[PDB]
């Protein structure tokens, strides 16, 4: 009931905080249903491991930010259109100033 | 047209070597008490120390950075016959941790250098016995493991080495080695080794006959898309050489590429043993330091001739 | 015209672009110019001006472009890159 009210008022942080600290098994497990993503390198088309950033067969840094050209360890934002992305804040700031894929593909990833 | 300033950095002991990171925001300095310090530049432009520790049993000669793509990695060579690799881990106070030590040398490890980025994570060490060892880390996520890939004998006391920063698809990897032996006989002091893909072994390609005095420093210049290679040699007089590859006949591909050697500049304004030489980013300005306590900056001109452009003194007083 | 083109190419003066044009001769002239002065910015910007596809396929042009991009990355001029 409490979670439903919180979601009605659109308070996601408090809802997730309650879920994490819940003392009930079902409520604790409510948050872990299909929230894991599978990523593959676009060059070798092979799936990657869950604790590394280097391609096993390509030996390439597949997670290099499109703006800063550094390896990304943590948060990564990705576009479904042009399959490009990078650091969360870098991409956000770049898209605040223009409307082109910073990798230079031509796709207007956020049309207009 | 060069002016000097003093940076408010406090050191208690004599500084042996200073080195920059790739972006020019991080500095590493080795002192006389087997101590290593790291300095960071703030947004305001001020420098602050961030770490310090003692490393080896003997004296510490050289410390160098690695490319940022592999993280924050430092390599330090010591007189106690060791070469250590350090990586920074932060949890935020910086906490530098040694990851591996190379001990294969039988004499004092005189110099250590990193390979260019496009060849992976390779490292080279020249020792006093005349041995150059090239190691590689097969896995970039596990720096604790290294394998000795190549070993070269020079028959003379190695003193300094330098990689070729060229990244073109037509230039095989090149490494140049100097010597500081003061034998009375007139023997060559600079040799160049070019990797061979057909044999997967390094072989001597060209030896500088005109150089016979002891050599303290040698430095390639950044390629920047030119058609030839520029080399700087530090001796009793600063010397500059240009090496141009010859057109390889398509009839048969054999051993090392033949080269044409021409000297383009020879300066003797230091009137002493020149000690250090370095290039800027674009390979257009040369900085030289010798025993006269002066730093000299050389540059080309409209007529493509080399002439001095700056003279300074160690105290910072302009000349 | 042949003699003037040759003497311009060997010297690397940029005024000869009018003679050679954006062809292999232009590439050689630009290479001589870069060797003389070490400027890759102008070469990279010039060679992209409607050059024929074969010209853009040359190794030297792409090497110049890559070196310029690396130089931009060195100064942290990320947006301009
Ligand atoms: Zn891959
Ligand atoms: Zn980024
Ligand atoms: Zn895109
Ligand atoms: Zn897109």
């Amino acid at each position: 009931s409490y979670i439903d009210l919180l979601q009605r008022f659109r308070l996601w942080n408090v809802s997730n905080e309650v879920v994490k600290l819940s003392t009930s098994r079902a409520v604790s497990c409510l948050n872990q249903a299909s929230t894991t993503l599978h990523v593959n390198c676009s060059h070798c088309k092979r799936p990657m491991s869950s604790r590394g950033w280097v391609c096993d067969r390509c030996h390439r840094c597949a997670s290099m930010c499109a703006v800063c050209h550094h390896v990304v360890k943590g948060l990564f934002v990705w576009c479904q259109g042009c399959s490009h992305g990078g650091h969360l804040q870098h991409i956000m700031k770049w898209l605040e100033g223009s409307s082109h894929c910073p990798a230079g593909c031509g796709h207007l990833c956020e049309y207009s | 047209m060069f002016v000097a300033r003093s940076i408010a950095a406090d050191h208690k002991d004599l500084i042996h070597d200073v080195s920059f990171d790739f972006h020019g925001r991080r500095m590493a300095t080795c002192s006389s008490d087997q101590s290593v310090k790291v300095w960071d530049k703030s947004e305001s432009g001020d420098w602050h120390c961030t770490a310090s520790w003692k490393t080896h049993s003997g004296s510490v000669w050289r410390v160098t950075w690695a490319h940022p793509e592999f993280g924050q990695v430092l390599a330090s060579c010591s007189f106690d016959r060791t070469a250590a690799v350090w990586e920074e881990i932060v949890g935020g106070q910086s906490h530098w941790v040694k990851r591996t030590t190379l001990v294969d040398s039988r004499t004092s490890v005189t110099d250590v250098k990193f390979a260019p980025k496009h060849m992976g994570l390779m490292l080279a060490t020249c020792s006093a016995d005349g041995i150059v060892r090239i190691y590689e880390a097969p896995d970039v996520m596990n720096l604790s493991q290294w394998s000795l890939q190549h070993e070269i004998s020079c028959k003379l006391s190695c003193s300094c080495i330098s990689w070729n920063p060229s990244s073109s698809r037509a230039h095989s990897p090149m490494i140049a080695v100097g010597s500081d032996d003061s034998s009375p006989n007139a023997m060559a002091k600079v040799q160049i080794f070019e990797y061979n893909e057909n044999t997967r072994k390094y072989a001597k390609a060209e030896t500088l006959m005109t150089v016979t005095d002891p050599v303290h420093d040698i430095a390639f210049a950044p390629n920047l898309g030119r058609s030839f290679h520029i080399l700087a040699i530090a001796t009793k007089d600063v010397r500059i050489f240009t090496l141009k590859p010859v057109r390889k006949e398509l009839t048969s591909s054999g051993g090392p590429t033949k080269f044409e050697i021409h000297i383009v500049a020879q300066f003797d304004n230091h009137n002493s043993q020149v000690w250090r030489v370095s290039w800027n980013i674009t390979g257009t300005v040369l900085a030289s330091s010798g025993d006269d306590g002066c730093v000299r900056l050389w540059k080309a001109n409209y007529m493509d001739n080399w002439k001095c452009t700056g003279i300074l003194k160690g105290n910072g007083s302009p000349v | 015209i042949e003699k003037l083109t040759n003497e311009m190419k060997e010297a690397g003066n940029l005024e000869g672009i009018l003679l050679t044009g954006l062809t292999k001769d232009g590439v050689d002239l630009m290479e001589s110019y870069v060797d003389r002065t070490g400027d890759v910015q102008t070469a990279s910007y010039c060679m992209l001006q409607g050059s024929p596809l074969d010209v853009l396929k040359d190794e030297r042009v792409q090497y110049w472009i890559e070196n310029y991009r690396n130089l931009l990355d060195a100064w942290r001029f990320w947006h301009k890159r």
